[PDB]
């Protein structure tokens, strides 16, 4: 049951998100890391300053405040009691961005299995928001975030927020929680491998130009132009630069693990891929298969159709940095 | 009044000129969508001439929303008299009065910054009236605060309704897909690509070497912006407005002007944009001063 | 009043009007319930011709709802005088009184945009006479404002109500109590794949190749959108009438006039749809324009 | 009044001055933004004399905004008068009409504090009203609360308004773009390398030594502040105000003096903006004492 | 100055700040006598005890600046604008400008200083005093007519430090108000001087401050949740004995149980075994 | 009115027992089990005389408020006048005859909020503080010695319609009085059916239909934290409609099907259709 470690992911999540000290922490397990990004994560917002929204009030009080209302003001009749209903804004950090964190440092708090520390640090912001209220979280709560007015650094943290909560399970008991085992699923794991690497590309390669190319058939039907039942087909990265282009296709396979046969049958959906591409340019036309290993990283190269592929590995396990160099080392051989 | 004169000045193309009163005479409800410094509020006194096909004021209503608008405001409301209150007419319905009083002469209510006001509390009645189907005495309808005997409010067929939403603030962006439904939106882009936007900096005495130098830096500045759709999306791509004005005492523009113009607003909206990294700040800015 | 006159024109199966006739004479309160531009303003304003058998406007009335709309305005309310408050009779307690002398005559009353304001914050005590059981001077109660108990209001059974509701915004998730429980919801169909539809455009000198391969297009698209759930359900997709304006001059359909409405209209709409990924946008937007 | 009166006592350089009263004239509209304690409310009521030119206070006037700050106060809204509500024109319109009579003077008002109240409700109708070529009765606009279209307000040329934000505070920043392009933004430092506020020191008989070591000792703090833009940006820099009132006795600033100062003021702002460092902040406040 | 359990450098470092700043912030928990130094100080900086100079209010989250300075309220009649206490306060003082008139802030944390303050958060300044720097209100209907701090006043902020929110951070009004810490001050004889005139055990104090500041340090070890500004306070021992019944270890043993042991819950949360150890170390 | 009600006789008789003590009972459950007709029927059982007057029933809302309910200032041609609610009114009336038990019956009662509405009455209202002792002068009441005093006499019953999906939490304020009381559809009893047998209806199509709507509630009631128990169909609509003396068959039961419990099942199973027409078919055939 081989895996990598822990603090590895999170590097990948961080450019799968788009944006610190981890030695620190002993605790190798994620919920310990991810806590302590969001514990210190919360507090480095609030030397700043949290976001303060002014939410319009219109509320029934002894006297001018703002806007009186005149409408209901006479057809309720408070001008008697010497009241109105008059519209002003009173500025709350009652958001639904900062109740999503409080709201999250709950669940947090009642994870079973979890550092001490981490969630005795938890409790003291709890309840440093008081007038922040509870609320039960959602996807729906984030879609309506999609917008984005916060600032940079909020959307940060609520991605660790989105992070959380679907992966949180209930466990031994029906108030705590217990952590998702992220690792062991390969599908979510591979869905992070290949949004990883189309952010990552944007960051390092800017000599290349790099983008999500949808691709369409060449067949024509006499039934339907439509092709609905045909496959549809988006890549999972094009690196486009003018003396090459190239298309990766990267997955997270368990099989490869193991140092015997090999799992390549994303190889299939690559072939027509190039083929269903036609460069106005005409420059080259490249493609690449990368893979996680843990151990040892290996290159190879291939002359199959007419097209220059390769397969290729990364040791992931090993170190950041040197895996950021050996990205740029990899990219570097094949965009020529 | 007539298209030649508007025209000269303007530093958009002709082309969406076109489209406007193409989506206008057919729909008669339009948004221009664009970042600040465009000429939203400019093109926009402009185009009225254009359909009255004369320089009136009269025919023209402008006005903004301040996100305290309301139904009170715009259409009926009660205001206080002297000892006791009394209904007031709003400015919608004084001017749709005026607007009936002859269909041949086209009448336009212009509203600035429309999209803060949450705009289904303002209109009320008026958001089905407004669509060029649904207008004159066959959809006439009777009003909240209007007398018990029947006296109906219709958007009269010669009105036509312009609104200049900004499109920096994402918050203060329509999601009332119903309403969305009964304007049309033309983006309008920033003006730099266009010779009538150079032209104007030649004929006030500047080098087309220094002005191609200078549109070509923004643009791949808004190509950058535009790149970023997390935070900072296609919308947000600087105006032109910067560059217009300041310039009428004989100032020509060079380097010292743009400079100017670089260290004092734009650097400062820079460093509020990014707000990540400054490198990438003292890239851009650096850039626009060499 | 034919039916022939009215139900031509109209787009949406005559299998889907005759069944919203059904449970209208049955129940007397139903809603429309669709997304904008399927003509849910459009059948309302026919079916009341239709149940009645002829054109009286008198027999049918209508509004749209939003915020500042109140119980003392629809049903009964004090208005200022100068000084004095003086009670009146609202709209719903007046067009029943109307009703109230024609027993046998049926009478309309029709609401659009209805969730905009709560429904128990302007009928409130009606909900209870207004329910289909519920009516006739056996359940007459006395009004809130009614100077005795003796004075009472009960809604006769002639009325019935239309309430026009669209599923546009993420607020409707949670739909008000009130209208599921009194009101029988019907779903409008955008409805391009239908004959009728086609046959309108064919009839305007439309080749019928062009307008087959746009129904594809609308019933691919809209299949896209509601397969998803989370931000965009299936009542948001787009309904059928920027496509039927426009035509008036007698203008062909083309790429040209379709051009024209998917950048104007469909096009930023889906910006604010497929915000997250702009890539979708032009995945799309091109796929149109073919 | 005079230039040189007010830069006897003042410590920013006179190069930022004149690019203050360049832009002033020109824009009209302008934002000091720094860290508290450089002296904005103290040069603001100063700059106004030198651009009038001449010491009228009448023609100034000054104001703190806050969240209990709106349009019904500051231009106009509907308050109590006594038994009887009135139309109250607020602060902001009585001030233009002032300087409408007087169209030559200039006319100026102050804002301490803008960056707090939501300044888009606040201004509203004049958020369009005070571009610089915007002014004057060809833009005049109907407000909210005008009894018709004809009563317009409008913006006199002669105004200036000049903005004071602290930008201490990251949550309350002036984020609406397009009310960053109306006023051009002139940052502001804290200025302690300077030879004012040297010799204003060294006039109260202090040691040259001290004076350029404590110079020396905030240069290196404000830095290192500056380099961790993320967490602070160079807005959060020390001012220099702590050092400067406090000698009005006459007393010399001896080292004791700063330690004092340091304990009591500086040493708990070190621990807030260095919550996580003990260390760090036991390093830079031992290292000004020695 | 003679039953003040706190040094009398602080109170002397006090008075010269007071003088000169002309406003303070006195930040320390609960239980410190943070309100009888104020009332006691004040009476000293008049010279005289005179309680209509003095005024005390305790704010709260919901307090406004329609309360505090100017607002809208209703007479019998109908609305008027009703002048705020502060408004009325600087009044009184400007009446009589020789005397010290004193002004005092309790529970200042809870609610947005900036939104209550307001217009006098510029005006506050000891130096921008007078007429010179006088403005209108939010309420004011005319310019002309206008507010000034004067320069008699002085304003005293009493702080809890043991609920510290994360919401608004301002390091402006850090500026006006110039801080100063008070620490318990078990160690004081002055403290211990009035239990030791009160017939205790010299035994029985000196051990009580060995208990009470153990449990003072380990509250201060973990700076980043707790701090000195969450330790405890030693004002519920002044009250409740001087009925008569003179110290004795059962009549600690009421306070330890009574008082404290909530505080020590709420600031040692879901962690009881702290809780018994620290409650049970005090009463040996 | 007790000759034919389809709700077991001994939920009917503990409600009984328990008002008599309590005093202020809710009736939870699915809409269309008649919660108004067995509360209106019990109502004259407690009293044991089928009058209206001393029955009262209002149905709350969220805008419904205390100035309705008890006290408000109205005008009149020329200045505001006091104005008395129901319930104070109601009380008054109760006063007179202290022997006499009078009801008031309270629809919806959770949609809106009880504590704006009630005010200060909210403490009287409890069985225990009740009669003149704990008479208290009411908000409005310009002598401070006129007061209002709840009578013994005066029983509440409350209504909730448990189907909402809107409803997640009931009111605190509402839970520490009142016994809530679960009413099952009872679709499947002796007296729903020997109604619909005194009806022309054979024993098969009574059997048949009972059997079926067993089967489709269970599935309603099985999704427990999916779907609450009382979302599962009542049989109201049974009971209406058949005044006329038309024989209820398998043609008429399909329109009831398709027109009242088609949209419920809609709205119940607003997620897959393919599952809605799987039960809409059994009912049928
Ligand atoms: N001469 C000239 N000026 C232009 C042109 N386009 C924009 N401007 C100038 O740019 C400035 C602002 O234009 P404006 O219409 O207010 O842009 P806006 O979108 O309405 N501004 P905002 O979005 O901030 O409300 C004015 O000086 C305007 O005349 C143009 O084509 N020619
Ligand atoms: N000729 C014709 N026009 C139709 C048909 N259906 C809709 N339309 C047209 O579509 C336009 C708008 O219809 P409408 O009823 O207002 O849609 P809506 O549901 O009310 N819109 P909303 O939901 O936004 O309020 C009108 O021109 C209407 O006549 C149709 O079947 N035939
Ligand atoms: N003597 C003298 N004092 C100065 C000078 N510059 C600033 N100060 C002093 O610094 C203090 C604050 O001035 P101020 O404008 O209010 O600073 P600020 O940045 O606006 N503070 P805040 O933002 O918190 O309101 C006053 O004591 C002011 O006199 C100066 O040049 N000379
Ligand atoms: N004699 C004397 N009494 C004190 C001292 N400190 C506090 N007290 C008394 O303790 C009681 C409560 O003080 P309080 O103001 O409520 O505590 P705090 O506000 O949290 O500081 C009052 O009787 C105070 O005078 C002190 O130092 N000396
Ligand atoms: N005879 C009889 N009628 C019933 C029975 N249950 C319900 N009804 C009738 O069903 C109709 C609706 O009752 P109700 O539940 O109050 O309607 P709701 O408001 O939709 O819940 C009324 O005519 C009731 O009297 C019953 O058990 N026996
Ligand atoms: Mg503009
Ligand atoms: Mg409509
Ligand atoms: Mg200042």
């Amino acid at each position: 049951q081989p895996v990598i470690p822990v603090r590895n992911i999170y590097y990948m999540l961080t450019y799968a998100w788009g944006y610190a000290n981890l030695e620190a922490i002993p605790g190798n397990n994620l919920l310990d890391i991810l806590g302590y990004v969001l514990n210190k994560g919360v507090l480095q917002l609030s030397r700043r300053g949290l976001e303060l929204d002014y939410n319009p009030n219109t509320e029934i009080i002894p006297g001018i405040k703002g806007r009186i209302e005149f409408a209901k003001t006479i057809r309720g009749f408070h001008l008697n009691h010497g009241k109105t209903v008059s519209t002003f804004d009173m500025l709350n950090e009652d958001t639904l961005a900062n109740r999503i964190i409080k709201s999250t440092l709950a669940i947090l708090i009642k994870h079973e299995k979890l550092n001490s520390t981490i969630r005795d640090e938890a409790r003291s912001l709890y309840r440093k928001l008081p007038g922040i209220s509870t609320l039960h979280l959602t996807p729906q709560h984030f879609s309506y975030l999609n917008g984005g007015k916060n600032t940079r650094y909020y959307k940060f943290v609520i991605s660790v927020c989105k992070f959380i909560v679907n992966n949180s399970i209930p466990g031994q008991n029906k108030g705590h929680y217990r952590f998702y085992d992220f690792e062991r699923n390969e599908k979510e794991m591979s869905l992070l491998y290949q949004k990883f690497l189309y952010e990552f590309c944007r960051r390092e390669l800017t000599s290349a130009n790099t983008t999500r190319s949808y691709l369409k058939w060449d067949a024509s039907s006499i039934s339907d132009q439509s092709l609905n039942l045909l496959p549809r087909m988006e890549t999972d990265i094009t690196i486009r630069s003018s003396e090459k282009i190239l298309i990766v296709d990267a997955k997270y396979y368990k099989s490869i693990f193991s140092r015997e046969k090999f799992h390549s049958q994303n190889l299939y959906q690559l072939m027509n891929y190039l083929w269903s591409l036609k460069p106005e340019n005409g420059e080259n036309i490249g493609g690449l298969l990368i893979y996680p290993h843990v151990d040892t990283a290996v290159k190879h190269r291939y002359k199959i159709n007419g097209f220059d592929i390769g397969l290729c590995t990364v040791n992931l396990g090993q170190e950041w940095p040197c895996i950021h160099q050996e990205l740029l080392d990899i990219f570097d051989e094949y965009l020529k | 009044y007539c298209l030649e004169d508007a025209l000269n000045d303007l530093f958009i193309p002709e082309t969406t000129i076109e489209t406007i009163l193409k989506r206008l005479t057919i729909k008669k409800n339009i948004i221009l969508q664009g970042p600040p410094g465009v000429g939203k509020t400019f093109v926009a006194r402009r185009l009225a001439y254009l359909l009255t096909g004369e320089k009136a004021p009269q025919r023209v209503n402008m006005v903004q929303f301040h996100q305290s608008y309301s139904y009170e405001d715009f259409i009926q409301g009660y205001r206080p008299n002297g000892v006791g209150f009394r209904r007031k007419d709003g400015i919608f319905y004084n001017f749709c009065q005026q607007a009936k009083e002859q269909p041949e002469k086209k009448y336009i209510f212009i509203i600035d910054e429309i999209n803060r006001a949450n705009l289904s509390k303002v209109f009320g009645e008026v958001m089905m009236l407004m669509e060029h189907d649904k207008r004159g005495e066959n959809w006439s309808v009777p009003l909240t605060y209007s007398e018990n005997d029947e006296e109906r409010f219709y958007v009269p067929e010669n009105v036509y309704i312009i609104g200049l939403m900004n499109t920096a603030d994402r918050s203060l962006a329509v999601v009332d897909y119903a309403l969305r439904r009964r304007f049309s939106f033309i983006d309008i882009e920033p003006g730099f690509d266009t010779p009538q936007f150079r032209n104007f900096l030649l004929n006030k005495k500047a080098e087309p070497s220094f002005v191609e130098s200078l549109c070509q830096k923004m643009n791949e500045l808004n190509q950058e912006i535009s790149k970023e759709a997390t935070i900072l999306g296609k919308g947000f791509r600087i105006g032109h407005s910067y560059f217009c004005c300041g310039l009428e005492d004989g100032t020509s523009p060079d380097t010292q002007w743009l400079n100017e113009i670089v260290m004092t607003d734009i650097a400062p909206l820079l460093e509020e944009y990014f707000f990540d990294d400054p490198y990438k700040q003292q890239k851009w800015t650096n850039k626009l001063l060499g």
